[PDB]
RNA sequence: CCGCAGAAGAAGCACCGGCUAACUCCGUGCCAGCAGCCGCGGUAAUACGGAGGGUGCAAGCGUUAAUCGGAAUUACUGGGCGUAAAGCGCACGCAGGCGGUUUGUUAAGUCAGAUGUGAAAUCCCCGGGCUCAACCUGGGAACUGCAUCUGAUACUAGCAAGCUUGAGUCUCGUAGAGGGGGGUAGAAUUCCAGGUGUAGCGGUGAAAUGCGUAGAGAUCUGGAGGAAUACCGGUGGCGAAGGCGGCCCCCUGGACGAAGACUGACGCUCAGGUGCGAAAGCGUGGGGAGCAAACAGGAUUAGAUACCCUGGUAGUCCACGCCGUAAACGAUGUCGACUUGGAGGUUGUGCCCUUGAGGCGUGGCUUCCGGAGCUAACGCGUUAAGUCGACCGCCUGGGGAGUACGGCCGCAAGGUUAAAACUCAAAUGAAUUGACGGGGGCCCGCACAAGCGGUGGAGCAUGUGGUUUAAUUCGAUGCAAC
RNA sequence: CUAGUAGGUGGGGUAACGGCUCACCUAGGCGACGAUCCCUAGCUGGUCUGAGAGGAUGACCAGCCACACUGGAACUGAGACACGGUCCAGACUCCUACGGGAGGCAGCAGUGGGGAAUAUUGCACAAUGGGCGCAAGCCUGAUGCAGCCAUGCCGCGUGU
């Protein structure tokens, strides 16, 4: 890996794209004309790419590609013309600059963008067995930081009841109070599937939830053809296409939105609400904890700031230094 | 060690595992492709290869590398194997002769033209 | 064979990164491609493509396929299994393998001669003939066997006929967790009937189920029982191994020493065969203290069908039977004899003013250090992994796969035996150096610490980053940018 | 594990010893010194390799054996259980006046086909060899050659 050699190399790969696009036959013979595509499936060593034509091609990925991931739309080739026609045979000559995308946190292994070109990131979730706002709280900051739109969807609502929902919806009202988008539904039950469908209308976004939040239900509910197995018990990079438009990078991980450490002054910018809680405090450097005359504290224990949000926000900062 | 033992069991050396089994000391065999597959190289040693499962006559499929650079192979395409192995492509153990049968020589290599059996130039 | 033309009709292919003899220029830029191997190529590549130049090889060349050779890479010659693959847990013994010391003996083996036999062509020694060579031809040599004959008689063999140091035997002692069986007690604890007594107890880094005023916890007394048998006790002992620990009795095995007397090679090893097998589980039937898979609660966590807590079945102990695996380990086959030692361990004894605890010897074995020696190393090293011999087992790269299939066994698990395909190209060892630790220890400095004055709020200046601008010049930023 | 199995009597049969055979008798015989059962294989002198011993083999030439379309048969005969004889059943094959018949390329050459691949349906009785023959000689795809193959080997050369 060579930042320098990597650099000079970058320019080369870039030119290769524009140069190849200039026009074809000089390129030719083994492979066919270049075309655009996005990465639906990751074969570790291969990738399924959907072409402009709309037909997916499993392709090789020339070493010259530092990396690739799902949600990556860009130029591509298959082998020849003839070669795609017997058996999905294609190769990815180069990629495009991911306009909108996000990565996963990790521990040893470094942050890796999960998907690119995202208009909205709908946080799944599920009532079974029990939610944890924390997971959603940390996710809220991510959506703000990548400047992506967030949709929280309390799913599997059909599983709740009298003393079950009256505590679910309300408890989630927080999102409806601070201006967030949410739509209670139950894949098993197909309820509130109208609102979501419209929300996903003309947009490029995807859904990720925590361990077992009904991600397979919703993705399989909106549009499911010859493939409805991704439920079933409690268990587990392909970005599937939508029934009403939009795609959703599903890989068995993403739904488990962890939490990575970006900066120590950003955490305060995570929530817009803080725009009024970070005005005047007791200590110029008051981390908002046990200071005398704080602002965020005087608001929390005052009824305006949701206590639950305080504990979660404070825990997030203590989670980073966990390294 | 002992005699005793030796008289009972003979010593035993190895019997070599034949790297190929295009066999009956195959020199060459016609096969017919299957299709022209494609597979990745090896972890650091990376190159794409035009390779192809071959429907050999003795009955054993196996994918061969298609030598050189230049090409002319279809799915259905009688072909001629030789051994080999692309030491960087699993499953390769052969090598379909270039210039044989269903292909001629590639364009204009000059060096070692017998590999990639090519004519002599005009001189 | 004679002749005549005329340079005329006639050189190729591979290879040149390293191994492995041979180097440059371009193109290409982990792409296209290579290739036996290690590996090459992500902007000057001796390895890709092209070019040149050199190296080789020859009418022929390369490549592929093939066999061995290399490979001592199954190890007769000529390996290895303490830790790198390899000693079966462990034992016993029939086939078998191996054999103390004398003589006689046969002449079986051995040997030796000899008598034969061992097509020819290869081959070889030697020669000759085709212009050479290949080839061909002649001659010799050789073809290293079997057989027979005549001996040779050291050893091995068989028997015979002897011996004593092997072995075995009798005798006399020792020590010893050797076992098996049946007794029996204490320590402790579960549980109990109660005494006392009280809020809480119990549990935990914190907590909760649970028991807790129904009197827990705690205390005391008695009792019931279950399970296992401290201190001794050990670097200890005994045992074939696995292992075997309270005291007592009964039945029983082995080891060792000493005067000795006795026998007379009766021995060593051992495939198969036989029996025994740490813990799981099985029969069936008991039991059930403690502990504890399963299972159930409580907690932890992002989750925690985990670690922790209350616990709790199975199990555990008893029997019985069946099950047959152990890093069944000193990671060290058996039996034997040798070769340097020092301190040591536990048991025996002779002798010696034991006059003492004992001194000087003398046997057993086992610890720790250890020479030569041996060894890749580490290391080992008279208890050898040295030097040897004999026997027996095993190992033949990695995964594959201790699996499949067969087998056999088996209640079932399952054991056992044990492959293929393939795939990999190295795995593996140890030793060496550094780096490495939420390893440990050892130091100081304004590190802390001891104080001083600070900085931090507040108003103002540098700057800088955000943000903004037509431009807000360019670089410096985890302490080491401001 | 072996039944006509092991022997022993009897006979019978072969050119000849024998269970070879029939009949009779006995009840063995065999096995780790791997019987038998299975897989695969022409054998051998050699051949290649290796310092050797060994290892791998078994084309070409020579000794042996066995087979001649699938099978099962004897006969004939010096001699055969007989490639280019015989009969039967058999599979093909083929012909046919459908009644029946004909066919045997593990010869030689050629063909198909098979395959990675392996050559002419050539010539000769001159020599050597053989059959038959009283020689004469006839016959002889043995054989001598000739054709093809850079398949290997050798040499020569392609210029000094
Ligand atoms: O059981 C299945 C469902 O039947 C059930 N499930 C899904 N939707 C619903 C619903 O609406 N209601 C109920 N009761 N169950 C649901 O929830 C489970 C999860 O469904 P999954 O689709 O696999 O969820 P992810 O794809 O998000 N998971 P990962 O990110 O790891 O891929
Ligand atoms: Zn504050």
């Amino acid at each position: 890996l060579s930042k320098g050699q990597q650099r000079r190399v970058n320019a080369n790969h870039q030119r290769r794209l524009k140069t190849s696009k200039e026009k074809p036959d000089y390129d030719d013979n083994l492979f066919g004309e270049p075309d655009e595509g996005i990465v639906i499936s990751r074969f570790g060593m291969h990738a399924d790419v959907e072409s402009a034509d709309g037909d997916v091609h499993r392709c090789n990925i020339r070493r010259t590609i530092r990396s690739l991931v799902t949600g990556d739309r860009v130029v591509w080739r298959p082998g020849k013309p003839a070669a795609e026609g017997v058996n999905v045979k294609g190769i990815v000559e180069a990629v495009h600059e991911r306009t909108s995308v996000l990565t996963r946190p990790d521990f040893y292994d470094g942050v890796k963008p999960i998907a690119a070109n995202i208009d909205q990131i709908v946080i799944v979730s599920a009532i079974l067995p029990e939610l944890s706002l924390n997971i959603i709280d940390r996710y809220l900051v991510a959506c703000e930081t990548l400047q992506i739109e967030p949709i929280i969807v309390l799913n599997k609502i059909d599983l709740l009841d009298d003393e079950g929902m009256a505590f679910v919806n309300e408890q989630m009202d927080i999102y409806r109070n601070i201006g967030y988008r949410v739509l209670m539904v139950s894949s098993h039950t197909q309820d509130g599937l109208k609102p979501l469908e419209e929300a996903l209308t003309g947009r490029i976004s995807i859904f990720a939830g925590q361990s077992g939040v009904g991600k397979s239900s919703l993705l399989n509910a909106l549009l499911g053809l010859q493939k409805e197995i991704l439920t079933n018990d409690i268990s587990d990079a392909r970005l599937y296409h939508f029934p009403h438009g939009g795609d959703v990078i599903d890989s068995p991980g993403v739904r488990e939105f962890g939490l990575w450490h970006l900066e120590p002054e950003q955490i305060t910018q995570g929530f817009v609400e803080f725009h009024d809680y970070l005005g005047l405090c007791k200590y110029r450097d008051c981390k908002h904890d046990t200071d005398p005359g704080c602002a965020i504290r005087e608001a929390v224990e005052e009824g305006k700031i949701a206590e639950t949000r305080f504990e979660n926000y404070h825990r997030i900062l203590e989670s980073m230094a966990q390294v | 060690a002992t005699v005793n033992q030796l008289v009972r069991k003979p010593r035993a050396r190895k019997v070599a595992k034949s790297n190929v089994p295009a066999l009956e000391a195959c020199p060459q065999k016609r096969g017919v492709c299957t299709r022209v597959y494609t597979t990745t190289p090896k972890k650091p040693n990376s190159a794409l290869r035009k390779v192809c499962r071959v429907r050999l006559t003795n009955g054993f499929e196996v994918t061969s590398y298609i030598g050189g650079e230049g090409h002319n192979l279809q799915e259905h395409s009688v072909i001629l194997i030789r051994g080999g192995r692309v030491k960087d492509l699993p499953g390769v153990r052969y090598h379909t002769v270039r210039g044989a049968l269903d292909c001629s020589g590639v364009k204009d290599r000059k060096q070692a033209r017998s590999k990639y059996g090519v004519k002599r130039p005009k001189a």
